[PDB]
């Protein structure tokens, strides 16, 4: 996240409301995160196989 | 330790052949025959490793026991044995509903048993 | 559930070793959670020889743990119940505390209920279910 | 407190009979938020409303029921009158009669004149009807309340029962139903900087804005009276005739004199084991007293905290 | 309001027999008697008890004193 | 009735049976709280026949989970209704759309 | 779904007679006098057999026959107040003690009861 | 009318039930629309091109 | 009875309704009103209480001050599922907890109800106030740690509270330390500000 | 498409807008989202879950109290309850809550004559269901006594 | 019986100390107490007369970096222990003070020339650090008029806080008269620096509240 600066070199941490849920630690995590963004990855389980 | 009990002895020293006296006992009767009348009573003794459950099967307050599995067989089997439970266990205290011999009850279990001899 | 503190002095100075347990990659479990609520044998041994730190019957309030981190000791033996007993209940030093409260167990309180209830309140465990070795530092 | 210029008001604005855009006046830095935030929590809490508060029909019996001869249930109509707009004169608890016959829908404008009842909006509809024959015939009495008012605490208003054929409506008591400010800058630049908030607002059409405005000063005026000047730095039993009455045959009278009693509840918070204590009385002076404290005394058993002169 | 019991607990020692010291006492309290040491503050008699207690005046080893000199003077 | 739905909603009331839905019904000439009454069109009706449709509102009937459940009728005056339109809205249900 | 079907213990105008013994305060005799009247109590609401009979029902000479009028006394305020009458007429008496002196006829109908049931009777 | 938990979403992912509100929002201001040309009085033409 | 939450009560209180803190303590109101003499007889009482006088409510108010509660939630598989509170007078229908004791509960007020009872002899209350009361469960008996640990919301809160973007308002300003509080609200300076230099003892 | 609508609905792109606190009249910054939603209402309200009861009838064997709400009935008092309770080490709790409220007719009956009175005080007496377990077993061929 | 609205009569105050003050108030309207206490918070804090420091010019760099020259102690803590400093003006609008004392030990607040509008409410504040055996200096400071709070960036060095108040609070309780629970009880807690008696702070608050509104309601519904 870049905010208006003379120097224009914050690099500081961004206050995106899901992501301070997670690391503060009061709900949710980053494996529940990259389901929402990314992809959710293999989640397949039908039986004894991927 | 709760399943570490029911160990085995080999020699007799002054005791039978049970094979499966409960460890406290299997020490107390050493620290009351050993140094009292004569050492070479000790009998060398195994801690044998009982199954968690089967542990439970050694409880001798069958009234602390019928609670815990088959009832009709337990039963049966302190009927042919005609022995006596003697409300030494919790659970059993709590059929009867008195005071537990723990927390606050601990102390008034002790003076129960202060009423014992000198009342 | 059979079980009721009814012993306050434990009588024996056995007990059983207590070291931090390590897998190789790195340590699962350090030696200041392992001995906190635990009183320490009838001697413990500094890094210089005819050396002391606390007796035999001392309970550790931290203080001792946090001097035993600064004096990097690796064994220390500690009294255990299953060790130490007097053919009835459980002794008082050799259990140490361990609970909500600061001071010692006091005679009375159900251990019999605490553990094997500690132990079966985790109900959400789950369900059905190489050649060469590499260092980490030096 | 170098000058603290008041607020003096002016540029009262009606657009609708509905909405409206009064402005207030020329503030001190920081009062403007404040006192629009006073302004607004008092306004729409506690606000004298005349709404609808008890119909009463003739042919209907009670609310889950239908009426032949109309469009829209009971229940529906009670629905539709209780967001009546009105303004009532100086008298409370005002009764007005309502009858029409047709097949046209009734509206607010078709009922029975009176003196102190005013209608601001006449162009909405009660209910409907679709027979010739059928007509609709009803009272409604409108009271003035401070804020909303459930039926379930209102039904015990009644001294203990009330007329079949007579069902209750919730108040509101709000005729408010909006209100917003907005601060911006002021209109005079060679004074010192200050302020300007605006007021919008609209109501039901039954108080005008002016008038709630003062009055919803003149409440945070009065209430504030306390915080000008910080100052400040019966229970008993029933029974409590005299002794007399009990007939006191031959020696009770004398006993209880000798003894100072009290009046009665003394005598019955007392043991009669200690009452052998007590000089030469006998059995059955004993059994005599509990006889006649059997009706008043209770058998001479109770436990009392204290007793006051 | 004794809301945590902490004080009559460091005088006691036991966290077990605060209870049955407190108990007697209580009930003493509520059938009459005997007049609170303390000075009362609208609570109950189990409150001023422990309060009392607290204070380290009433334990197990005074009401056992009390309880002798009353069966003396009697 | 819902602001954002899927549309099925309209065919879940229909089939649902709850409502009143029209049959063989034209133009209608009275309705009530509990009562309507519909013309049927010359050349739908079968000869022998007067040509009235009637339909009764439930009003007010015990359910078997405790509830009630009423219907009011969507039409005011000579509205004409087509075979499989709805007449009457029964519980939780708004224009013959499933509004819960 | 057990042995008992449901089982419940109703109460019973005569266990609600015997629930207001306990909480009132009465001596260790007084007691026994009482448990005896409610044992006489029927259905209807009048102690079944007599005053005195109780007196010899007891087997004990000493207790006088006030003794268990003082009791009954006081059971006939209890719950329903008139409970325990003896013979149909000291229900009204008892009864009407009860209210207040405020209601318009009290003498009157006081004097009525006390000695003019038989004319009142046709 | 109705305030709910913001905690909510992340762990329980129900964007959906967030779609669905800016949604009835927008079905919302529309309606606010329509009502106001209504109440304003506009011409038939006006509200049928709307 | 049905669980809520309330935010306004304390780790050593619990919220009780009126109308159910009137059946239970039943005994206690009709003892109450033997003693002040407001009731005559048993039988007084009992039509007093099932009138409920205005009376009524004031000497339940009085009793139920310093009288214990246990309250648990009926899934337990540890001791902290039963612990003891002191009730409130409050409205309505639904017993109030606390937010604090709830990972202790592991409650999440989704529909799950609550049991609650009602100690009688003194050595109970004392049991209940010593050994049962939320004040002296605040550590896992498991484990040591604080049990008592925070929700969701409080920890977002304070996560949030102390933080600071790159020179937001207020930055670069000497001043006291709790005097930073009036810059808070008199919107002279934004919570998140770094480099302040305050006075800290 | 939802920000197509909502900006021809003379609204926000994005869907946050400003807001005010109705206590303290100021702006929120960090904006949240507004609009909205759907609600339904379930057959779970307090009018029937809630449930008190101080005394009443008792069943005919053991003597113990119902389960249900009409004819008001205690709830299940489940071994995990107790078994928390003997953690806490109250003995006199468990004692009053296994005696004096269910069994032992006489000993509730004191009990509830001792809180009118003020007096406080309890007895164990002894469980009207030991008897009955007690009478059940003596059926058969079990010759069980109490001796002292 | 509609205009008729309930006065608090529980107006006792519990204060702890001379600065820390908590009065409360236990009947009130609903809806009432989280009003009044946000309006008496927002003026009580933003517009209030008082005194405070405006600026300094000590000898040395105009700059506020400067070195100790035997004080030991930094200038930055030097100008925030003047800001923190209870001076009280009789009928002046500006004043100026100048003093330098001895190098021997630590410079209280005493120190300052007495006149005959200024006055101090304690003479034992904590201004400059103890020298090492010679060091010294003139302040040659000058208060002002003013209300609320005013920083360095907008106003000229030393902050200029006018407010008398150090710290004010507001807590909102349920409370019930006979029948009707939820009516707000307000609790407010507050801490002046003194000069000003906490109780005499929120009368005067209140008058300031009330001066401001009697022209909206011009006599209208008084009785």
């Amino acid at each position: 996240t870049v905010i208006n600066r003379d120097g224009q070199e914050e690099k500081q941490v961004s206050f995106n409301s899901i992501y301070m849920m997670a690391d503060s630690g009061a709900r949710g995590s980053a494996a529940q995160i990259r389901q929402l963004a990314g992809m959710r990855g293999l989640m397949a389980k039908p039986d004894g196989s991927i | 330790r709760q399943m570490l009990r029911k160990a085995t002895i080999v020699n007799a020293g002054s005791s039978d052949f049970l094979e499966g006296e409960q460890v406290e006992y299997s020490r107390v009767k050493i620290a009351n025959r050993e140094l009292e009348a004569n050492g070479k009573v000790g009998a060398t003794y195994s801690r044998d490793l009982l199954g968690i459950t089967k542990a439970s099967l050694a409880t001798e307050s069958f009234i602390s026991a019928a609670s815990f599995q088959e009832t009709t067989r337990v039963l049966t089997e302190a009927a042919v044995a005609g022995k006596r439970d003697e409300l030494r266990g919790l659970k059993e205290n709590v059929i009867v509903g008195r005071l537990i011999p723990a927390g606050t009850g601990y102390a008034y279990h002790q003076d129960r048993m202060r009423r014992r001899a000198a009342g | 559930q059979d079980l009721v503190v009814t012993e306050d002095d434990c009588g024996t100075h056995e007990g059983i070793m207590m070291t931090p347990v390590i897998e190789g990659g790195d340590v699962k479990e350090p030696l200041r959670d392992r001995v906190l609520g635990r009183v320490t044998a009838e001697d413990v041994l500094k890094p210089g020889t005819a050396d002391i730190l606390v007796p035999r019957n001392t309970l550790l309030h931290e203080q001792w743990c946090d001097l035993l981190e600064e004096n990097s000791v690796d064994a220390v033996k500690v009294r255990s119940v299953v060790s130490c007993d007097t053919d009835f209940g459980v002794c008082a030093h050799c259990y140490g505390r361990d609970l909500a409260r600061g001071h010692i167990i006091n005679k009375g309180e159900a251990i019999g209920v605490i553990a094997a209830q500690s132990i079966g309140e985790p109900g959400t465990q789950l369900t059905m279910r190489e050649s060469s070795i590499q260092v980490k530092n030096k | 407190v170098t000058e603290f210029l008041k607020p003096r008001l002016v540029d009262i604005e009606q657009v609708s009979s509905t909405h409206a855009k009064v402005t207030l006046e020329p503030l001190e830095r920081g009062f403007g938020h404040t006192l629009g935030n006073a302004l607004r929590r008092i306004l729409l809490s506690s606000m004298p409303g005349c709404a609808v508060t008890e119909v009463e029909i003739d042919g209907v019996l009670h609310e889950y029921s239908t009426k032949e001869g109309v469009q829209e249930d009971i229940l529906e109509i009670l629905l539709n009158l209780k967001g009546l707009a009105v303004r009532v004169q100086g008298k409370d608890e005002v009764i007005l009669t309502l009858n029409k016959s047709g097949i046209g829908p009734v509206t607010a404008a078709d009922i029975t004149h009176d003196g102190d009842v005013e209608i601001v909006k006449p162009q909405h509809v009660i209910c409907h009807l679709t027979d010739e024959n059928a007509s609709i015939s009803m009272r409604i009495k409108v009271q003035r309340g401070r804020g909303y008012v459930p039926a379930s605490t209102r039904i015990h208003s009644e001294e203990d029962e009330r007329p079949i054929g007579r069902l209750l409506v919730d108040a509101c008591y709000s005729p408010v139903e909006r209100i917003a400010y907005n601060v911006e800058a002021a209109r005079v630049e060679q004074r010192t900087d200050l302020d300007k908030l605006v007021i919008e607002m609209e109501t039901n059409g039954t108080i005008d804005p002016e008038e709630a405005i003062r009055r919803a000063a003149t409440i945070l005026a009065e209430q504030l009276e306390a915080f000008v000047d910080l100052r400040d730095v019966e229970f008993d039993p029933i029974l409590l005739r005299p002794v007399d009455d009990l007939e006191l045959t031959v020696r009770s009278a004398n006993c209880l004199k000798a003894e100072a009693i009290h009046y009665i509840g003394d005598l019955v918070q007392r043991t009669e084991v200690e009452l052998l204590k007590t000089p030469n009385l006998g059995k059955k002076s004993l059994t005599e007293i509990k006889d006649v404290l059997a009706s008043r005394g209770l058998s001479l058993g109770m436990r009392l905290e204290n007793w006051p002169p | 309001a004794r809301v945590t019991v902490q004080d009559a607990v460091e005088k006691i020692g036991n966290r077990f027999d605060l209870v049955l010291v407190a108990a007697r006492r209580a009930r003493q309290m509520q059938v009459g008697g005997k007049d609170p040491l303390v000075p009362e503050e609208n609570d109950k008699t189990t409150v001023i008890a422990l309060r009392e207690i607290e204070e380290g005046l009433i334990n197990n080893q005074i009401l056992d004193v009390r309880e002798r000199q009353e069966q003396q003077e009697q | 009735k819902p602001l954002v739905g899927t549309g099925m909603e309209r065919a879940v009331a229909v089939d649902s049976g709850v409502t009143a839905v029209a049959k063989r019904g034209g133009v209608v000439q009275y309705v009530d709280a509990s009562r309507i009454v519909i013309k049927v069109n010359e050349d739908e009706m079968y000869p022998g026949e007067a040509g009235i449709d009637i339909y009764n509102l439930t009003k007010y009937t015990r359910s078997n989970q405790n509830t009630c459940i009423n219907q009011m009728p969507c039409v005011s005056l000579g509205e004409p209704v087509e075979r499989g339109d709805v007449l009457a809205d029964g519980p939780s249900t708004d224009l013959g759309e499933l509004a819960l | 779904e057990l042995p008992v079907y449901q089982g419940e213990t109703t109460q019973t105008l005569q266990d609600y007679l015997m629930w207001q013994v306990e909480l009132t305060p009465f001596t260790d005799t007084d007691r026994a006098i009482a448990t005896s009247i409610v044992d006489a109590v029927d259905d209807t609401g009048y102690l079944t057999i007599q005053i005195e009979d109780i007196v010899d029902s007891i087997g004990d000479d000493e207790i006088g026959l006030e003794e268990v009028e003082a009791v009954l006394k006081r059971i006939q305020r209890f719950d329903p107040v008139g409970v325990a009458a003896k013979d149909l007429r000291d229900c009204l008496l008892i009864q009407l003690s009860q209210f207040a002196k405020e209601t318009p006829w009290l003498e009157e109908a006081r004097l009525i009861i006390s000695d003019h049931l038989d004319l009142l009777a046709n | 009318d109705i305030v709910l938990n913001p905690l909510g979403v992340p762990s329980r992912m129900n964007i959906g039930q967030i779609l669905e509100t800016h949604l009835g929002m927008a079905a919302k201001g529309i309606g606010d629309k329509i009502n106001a040309m209504l109440k304003q009085q506009q011409e038939v033409a006006k509200l049928r091109e709307f | 009875s049905v669980i809520t939450v309330g935010p306004y009560l304390r780790l050593h209180q619990c919220g009780l309704p009126k109308k159910m803190a009137l059946e239970l303590f039943k005994p206690f109101i009709y003892g109450k009103l033997e003693l002040r003499g407001l009731a005559t007889t048993i039988k007084a009482a009992k039509k007093m209480v099932e009138r409920e006088e205005a009376v009524v409510w004031d000497i339940l108010d009085e009793v139920i001050r310093e009288h214990p509660v246990l309250l648990n939630r009926a899934p337990t598989l540890h001791r902290l599922g039963i612990q003891a509170f002191e009730p409130v007078l409050i409205e309505g229908k639904a017993i109030q907890l606390h937010p604090l004791v709830c990972a202790a509960y592991n409650a999440d007020f989704d529909g799950d109800q609550m049991a609650v009872h009602v100690p009688l002899t003194l050595e109970a209350q004392l049991e209940a106030r010593a050994l049962m009361m939320s004040t002296n469960n605040i550590l896992s008996p498991a484990n040591g740690e604080p049990i008592i640990v925070p929700s969701q919301d409080v920890v977002l809160g304070l996560y949030y509270m102390t933080r600071d973007c790159v020179n937001a308002k207020g930055e670069g300003m000497v001043l006291t330390g709790p005097k930073e509080a009036e810059r808070l609200y008199r919107s002279g300076l934004a919570s998140l500000h770094a480099r302040v230099k305050v006075r800290i003892t | 498409e939802i920000k197509e609508l909502l900006k021809l609905g003379d609204l926000p792109t994005s869907g946050q807008i400003r807001l005010y606190d109705g206590r303290t009249g100021e702006q929120f910054e960090r904006p949240v989202t507004v609009g909205y939603m759907y609600m339904l209402k379930l057959n779970h309200l307090v009018d029937d879950k809630m449930h008190a009861r101080s005394t009443g009838s008792y069943s005919l064997v053991t003597q113990q109290p119902l389960g249900g709400k009409a004819q008001f009935g205690g709830q299940r008092f489940g071994e995990m309850e107790v078994w928390a309770l003997e953690a806490y080490g109250a003995a006199y709790t468990l004692q009053e809550m296994l005696t004096v409220k269910s069994d032992d007719v006489n000993g509730r009956t004191k009990m509830y004559k001792n809180i009118v009175d003020g007096n406080h005080q309890m007895e164990p007496g002894m469980p009207e269901s030991f008897n009955v377990l007690l009478k059940e077993i003596r059926s058969l061929g079990i010759n069980i006594e109490l001796e002292d």
